[PDB]
């Protein structure tokens, strides 16, 4: 008896599971080659519009590739959550969550362990792994010198996997100074990224002040010395009269001629209230008509129109002023000052450049590349680097990277596994070997034997030295303190927590019911 | 067009035409697709490949001649490489995977010269002159081993045997395979060590058992058993004897009948009663002619009626039925007998002589097979191969078949070289040295031929997981410092890059054909301009 | 010397890089005829 | 440029190595549950005629089920060879050869081991496995009493995996005596198996004689004592002489009646020569017409018609006689002797039973079953048991079973792994772990533990006790000498040799080419 | 409890359930034909 219906695919017991395990293997193998600084980029071609994208991020790869496997979407969502909360390590989460199922696949097969028993093994193993990772963290921000140096080491580690890895030495200062100028406020809306064709990747320079692409008025000069900057929320446009909801009743056209003239004097009186501030520059959120534009020429006021919603807050914080609406009271809304408003040109599109402002609370990053495929990755490369550096301001706990963090957490797992009686101890040791798969892939993508590097690193930490790590340049064991590889504690904690919970979900599935697609 | 259909040739829209640079690029990439397939199976570290036939049968081999034979292709350039390895297997029988890699290497270096504006004939003219300079250089380096006696001559046959046995499946038994392959030529050969007959050695495969059961048996192995199996399976000779006196007959046992259609009319009962006595008198006469000749086992081509089952059982005469005509030729050679057309011509001098005739049980049921052994050196050697898989029993045939092709080539006098990539490196530097003296427009032609010879040693380093740059640079620097040409690539990694200590030996006639088949084939490919391919 | 160190796996990227170079050089061949004063125009 | 034609499937990359290993997993998992006395039978659904076939043997299951994967066809061919050579162990070869690919899959993927290195690792590992069985082989052929007893213990092991495991104690003597009757003959075509539907399964018996399904033609009595049996192969029905060019030229039908009467005189003269032997019974493999049959009535000679030629050889060995044609000479011809010949009835079809025969070189087995599926299984169950006992008379060496033989071989494999060093140590130790799967699956089909129970058997051998084995009845470690679990030495070498050679096949395939089907 | 063997396969017990249902359905068809009160079956 078929209760479900026609064209209903369902799998049960050993058929239901192993659909989730093969799904994690197929998803894990796609991002396996993208792990590490020597990883290879993956090209994604859309089925429509013929659009190609080159990306090294494991989250952006899983979102573009269509996947009808219900277990595949489990690894896609955790890559988005890891990208939403942090933005880095999305590839490591997909791999680590897949290695937990690869080890658990042989636990149910070879050792004949119930799936729920394996879940109890990860609960005791993850509790000991987070305790060993927390104790290995080093306090930061107590010294402003060490706080700035640690941010440079984080940017070099994140950009190592990106195509920026060649120029990341100069880019470590590019991404660091943008966070320090935020004054503790964590947002990426204040950081602008502009794509430019031509030149080379290392030609990207840091912007002093705030640069946003706009255009001056027709009669307005380009360069003004010591100009006053103001941002207006209200737009200069035909307002009807006041409340809308009205139309003029004209008995004789004698009053109609003076009626249209009265509307011309309303916007003229509004600019007169703006001129009371003595500003040399004006910025509007929306398009400005030609009529109010001519009033700015006689008063020597610059005009900027069609400002994006993000461009309103980015410009207001750099200048120090606030958005003015009513204009009535001159004393309120004290305005900042900009040294140089002169516009420059990068490529074929001129960019308005500011210099010598009061506050650096907002930033702008200029990027130059040969093709848009590099510019698309250059924006996402810094977006992942600026995200961790921004979260490092609020979260000061950091740990050593370079495959060392995964090995230190696995040391405490094997210690507590000897005191756990029963068949669940095999699932605890499987979690430790799964943590060793991340540094193993680091050696495989670099062209070095993984059996030699992992064995030398595993036995070196048990000797009491926790500073040992993997060096992919010389292909040997080196110290992470000397190489300058530092990662935030929030980064590694989000990888272990998300991967351990994602593997727990798929081990709980004994049946899969697929409804008929629409 | 002017408004009327213009058709020069039937099936206008069906056939396509290729010309210009696009026609040359399609021909080079067609060889690169075949090369990258063969380059993976080249060398002892290579890997086999599954060949699925349209009938469902599968074939697993690394042999370039067998892979391309059953390979269904489309482009005609890739089909020319099929007969390239077939030309290597039919005559020499060794180096079928090397002619494909070397030919495509010549085409890869020619594509770079075509883009530089060189006329294709000028490219082919440079490869022909460079081919004779490489053969004449390697011919002076090799030495003649014919001065050694028969004791040392067997050692050189064991050296080249173990090399050809590698790179193929079931390569762990090559130690015993090399011993059995040489002993076949030791038994069957001319007294002057020349022009040995290969057709006297037959390859008979058997599916079952294990590979360790393979052994040499001199004699005839037939698929037919003894007729009326009430007789003992193993036949033994008389106490004193000259031999077993094996008899071979192409005539079945029947009362004489005209070949033409005949009508025998019986008009009376007396004429019918005479046919009854005449019937039994012939079956009694045919069995007496064999007993008077001393023969024991009788072989019949068409078999015989059930009347003679008990007749030959009374006289203890073994008999077989339905023996093929091709097998009858194989029987008379082993026992040195003569086929007897009829009982009237039957004599004791035409009977064959072999040591023992017996059958083996093989597996559980399977089928019954007859085995003949010889008491001394004869002109017949039959190969006996066993295996636990049908694919193993198959590939092992052509694996030992190609091994016998290497030994029969060593029977030819004064041609030997050492393999392991040492031959291609020696001939590569000799061509590159002439390029500096000649200069001219052909200076780039000798460079393309020198870079193509180095592809084979570099391919050996790929399957062994080595660095082709560091390996080739060591071989080239060794030939410049010292004149010893015996240094080559080691894919087994036992050390001692000298081929003299590793015993690896290859026939020179095999390596000479690799350059000739690769150079002369590329000369025809580079001349192709218009490509007309009709629709299937 | 053999059998040790590591063995290369997933060799398809080696072919993918070759397929990308061959396809890119095929596009560069059509534009190559337009190089220099002797180049010709391309009508599309 | 595509050199291959249309509809040509080929995988030159990871997809090929993945499909080759996974293709053997589905084959190994299909026959995995059929290993051991606790295994379950499999059901085969025929695509035509709707004929169901239930068999525990892995040779029939793999050949009946269509498999388009070349990696699967390799495991099917080695099962057909194992059935045709030894006659038993087709499932053990498929399982052991599949586990060799399971351990070889993790070495190429995880350990990054060269494929030929894994192949060269099994070469030195199989040499120690075959030498371990030689020192553990005991030859009891020096005593006829100890050799006959060993034939019973071997039959109990083979019949345990089939449906006969309950009654195998009663059927062990029937299969042992049947081989003793052959007197060292390895031909199984001399033993007839008659399957009878209905009755108890334990009612199967083995008579001394030849049970023929054919019956006397018309008037011959059913039971007769002291009858000499004669066998004639040829003609003796409407003799055509020999040549086909004979005709009768008749002037008048008066002479034609004399020519046809002469044909009856030839028949009467030939039967008259048969009576010179003094036989009470005559048997012709060719069918006998009514005229020659009536001539045996006045002579008191029995007549049997339509005897199959494969039954003639079986009949000639039971009576100890000789096939006789050309009756002119009585001296050189020999006849068979039988004490009593009675026609019995088993079920609806009456049978011809022989008793008190001189020669015992052949016999006839009668089976009883509830369904024809159990009858087809009972014949195949004895065909596997009689094949091992037939090869035992040739090679008398025996090796203990019950998980002992597999673990003893792994003891010598771990010793050779230390002296090899290199990267082959992972390949040699993989062969030892592959030998662990055979005793492990024995415990999996019985619902036991696959880890602690296997560890008890492994730790007992390293303490100096080679007689330890696995007991599936009590679920503990027991002595194999007391339980009587032993198998032939030829079966032990065949499973190891066939699996080692089959594993070297698929590991050598980098590329799989599929031509267009026909 | 957690030390028990999961056996990894619930299919063998589910296949037997499908075989018993179809087997009892055939035996229940001739159930009405048993005894002197049984009914004939026309095929
Ligand atoms: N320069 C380096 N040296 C050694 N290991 C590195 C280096 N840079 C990154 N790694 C390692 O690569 C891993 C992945 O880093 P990252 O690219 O930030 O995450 P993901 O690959 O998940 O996007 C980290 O766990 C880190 O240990
Ligand atoms: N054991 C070995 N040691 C060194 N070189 C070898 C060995 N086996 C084969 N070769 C080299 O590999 C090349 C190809 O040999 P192979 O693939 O076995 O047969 P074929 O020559 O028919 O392709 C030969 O030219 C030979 O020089
Ligand atoms: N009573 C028993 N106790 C322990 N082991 C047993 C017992 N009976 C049989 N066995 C084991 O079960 C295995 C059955 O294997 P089998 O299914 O016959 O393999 P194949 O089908 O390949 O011949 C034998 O190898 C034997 O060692
Ligand atoms: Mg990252
Ligand atoms: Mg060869
Ligand atoms: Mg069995």
């Amino acid at each position: 008896v078929q209760i479900f219906g026609d064209q209903v695919t369902e799998e049960r017991a050993e058929n239901a599971r192993l659909s989730a395990f093969v799904g994690a293997i197929a998803v894990g193998d796609l991002v396996k080659s993208t792990l590490g600084p020597k990883g290879m980029d993956k090209l994604l071609q859309s089925a429509s519009s013929n659009t190609c994208m080159v990306t090294n991020d494991g989250a952006t790869i899983l979102k573009s590739i269509p996947l009808d496997n219900p277990a595949a979407k489990v690894l896609v969502n955790i890559s988005k959550v890891q990208d939403d909360e942090v933005g880095d390590g999305t590839t490591s989460v997909t791999v680590l969550s897949a290695e937990l199922l690869r080890e658990a696949e042989k636990l149910i097969d070879q050792s004949k362990i119930h799936p729920q028993t394996i879940i109890e093994g990860y609960r005791l193993a993850s509790a000991a792994a987070l305790d060993a990772l927390t104790k290995a963290a080093v306090d930061n921000s107590h010294d402003k010198t060490m706080f700035r140096e640690d941010l440079i080491h984080i940017a070099k580690t994140t950009l190592s996997s990106k195509i920026l890895s060649q120029d990341k030495d100069h880019f470590a200062e590019l991404a660091t100074n943008a966070i320090l100028r935020l004054k503790g406020s964590t947002n990426l809306e204040h950081i602008q990224i502009i794509k430019i064709l031509g030149g080379k990747l290392s030609d990207s320079f840091l912007d002093e002040g705030f640069i946003l692409a706009k255009k001056f008025g027709n009669n307005q000069p380009k360069r003004i010395e010591n100009a006053k900057i103001l941002i207006a929320n209200t737009t200069l446009d035909t307002d009807k009269v006041k409340i809308f909801g009205t139309k003029f009743k004209v008995d004789s056209t004698a009053k109609l001629a003076q009626l249209e003239k009265a509307e011309r004097e309303k916007m003229k009186n509004k600019i007169a209230k703006i001129s009371k501030f003595g500003i040399n520059t004006f910025i509007n959120r929306q398009l400005i008509y030609d009529y109010p534009e001519q009033l700015f020429t006689d008063l020597g006021i610059n005009s900027i129109e069609h400002a994006d919603f993000e461009g309103v807050e980015r410009l207001a914080l750099v200048t120090g002023g606030e958005v003015v609406s009513t204009f009535d009271e001159p004393s309120k809304c004290k305005l900042g000052e900009c040294d140089v408003i002169e516009e420059i040109m990068l490529g074929e599109q001129p960019f308005l450049k500011f210099s010598g402002c009061k506050a650096g609370e907002a930033c702008t990053i200029v990027l130059r590349g040969a093709t848009d495929q590099t510019l698309d990755e250059a924006e996402r490369s810094l977006h992942d680097a600026l995200s961790v550096l921004s979260q490092t301001t609020k979260e000061t706990r950091t740990v050593l990277g370079g495959g060392c963090a995964e090995m230190v957490m696995s040391k405490a797992v094997d210690t507590e596994a000897q005191n756990i009686d029963g068949k669940k101890s095999l699932a605890v040791e499987a979690f430790a070997r799964a943590l060793r798969q991340l540094p193993t892939i680091l050696a495989d993508n670099a062209g070095f034997d993984s059996s030699e590097l992992v064995s030398k690193l595993r036995s070196s930490i048990y000797n009491g030295i926790s500073t040992s790590g993997l060096d992919l340049n010389n292909g040997t064991i080196a110290d992470m303190r000397q190489l300058g590889i530092v990662e935030s504690y929030k980064l590694k904690r989000a990888v272990v927590s998300s991967a351990s919970e994602a593997a727990e979900v798929l081990l709980r599935v004994d049946n899969i019911i697929r409804a008929r697609p629409r | 067009e002017m408004g009327r259909p213009f058709i020069i040739v039937k099936d206008q829209g069906n056939k396509k035409r290729q010309h210009g640079l696009e026609a040359k690029k399609s021909h080079i990439l067609a060889a690169r697709s075949v090369a990258s397939i063969i380059k993976t199976s080249l060398g002892p570290r290579g890997l086999d490949k599954i060949l699925i036939s349209p009938d469902g049968e599968i074939t697993i081999t690394n042999d370039g001649a067998t892979i391309l034979s059953q390979m269904e292709l489309d482009n005609e350039i890739a089909k020319l490489l099929v007969q390239l390895s077939k030309s290597q297997d039919d005559e020499i029988g060794d180096g079928t995977t090397g002619v494909v890699v070397l030919a495509s290497a010549l085409l890869d270096q020619a594509l770079e010269l075509i883009q530089k504006g060189i006329h294709p004939i000028k490219i082919a003219n440079g490869f022909d002159e460079a081919a004779k300079l490489a053969i004449s250089k390697l011919e002076e380096t090799c030495d003649d081993i014919s001065a050694s006696n028969d004791e040392l001559f067997r050692d050189f046959l064991l050296r080249a045997a173990k090399t050809s046995l590698g790179s193929k499946i079931v390569s762990k038994d090559h130690d015993r395979f090399a011993e059995m392959a040489v002993e076949a030529v030791i038994n069957v050969m001319d007294k002057d060590r020349k022009d040995v007959d290969f057709d006297l050695i037959k390859m008979q495969g058997r599916v079952g058992g294990s590979i360790s059961d393979s052994k040499l048996i001199n004699g005839v192995i037939l698929d037919k058993d003894f007729s009326h199996p009430q007789m003992p399976k193993c036949v033994l000779p008389k106490e004193g004897s000259d031999g077993v006196k094996l008899a071979i007959l192409t005539c079945p046992f029947e009362p004489p009948k005209p070949k033409t259609k005949h009508k025998l009319d019986i008009s009376s009962v007396e004429e019918y009663q005479k046919l009854q006595t005449y019937e039994q008198d012939k079956f009694k006469e045919m069995i007496d002619d064999v007993k008077k000749a001393g023969a024991d086992v009788v072989i019949c081509q068409w078999g015989f009626d059930d009347e003679a089952n008990h007749l030959l059982l009374q006289n203890d005469l073994p008999a077989v039925r339905w023996v093929g005509g091709q097998e009858l030729e194989h029987i008379a050679i082993s026992t040195n007998g003569r086929i007897v057309p009829r009982f009237q011509d039957l004599s004791k001098d035409k009977l064959g002589t072999c040591s023992r005739i017996y059958e083996q049980e093989f597996g559980t049921t399977k089928d019954r097979m007859l085995i003949i052994e010889q008491s001394k050196e004869t002109k017949t050697v039959t190969c006996f191969v066993r295996g636990s898989n049908k694919m193993i029993v198959d590939e092992a045939e052509r694996a030992l078949h190609d091994s016998l092709c290497v030994v029969r080539n060593l029977v030819k006098d004064s041609r030997v070289v050492y393999g392991g990539g040492a031959a291609e490196v020696t001939m590569s530097l000799a061509v590159s040295e002439e390029a500096d003296k000649q200069r001219g427009i052909d200076q780039y032609a000798f460079r393309g031929f020198a870079q193509a010879l180095d592809t084979i040693p570099m391919t050996l380093a790929e399957n062994s997981g080595l660095d082709p740059i560091g390996t080739l640079s060591t071989l080239k620097s060794k030939q410049l410092k010292e004149k010893i040409s015996n240094i080559g690539v080691d894919c087994l990694g036992y050390g001692s890059n000298d081929m003299k200590e590793l015993f690896v030996v290859d026939p020179f006639i095999g390596k000479k054909q690799q350059i000739l088949l690769a150079t002369q084939l590329c000369r025809m490919i580079l001349k192709i301009d218009n490509v007309i391919i009709s629709g299937k | 010397v053999p059998s040790n160190a590591t063995f290369k796996n997933k060799e398809k990227p080696q072919e993918v890089r070759k397929a990308n170079i061959i396809a890119a050089r095929s596009v560069a061949d059509a534009i190559r005829t337009s190089l220099g004063p002797k180049g010709m125009d391309k009508m599309i």
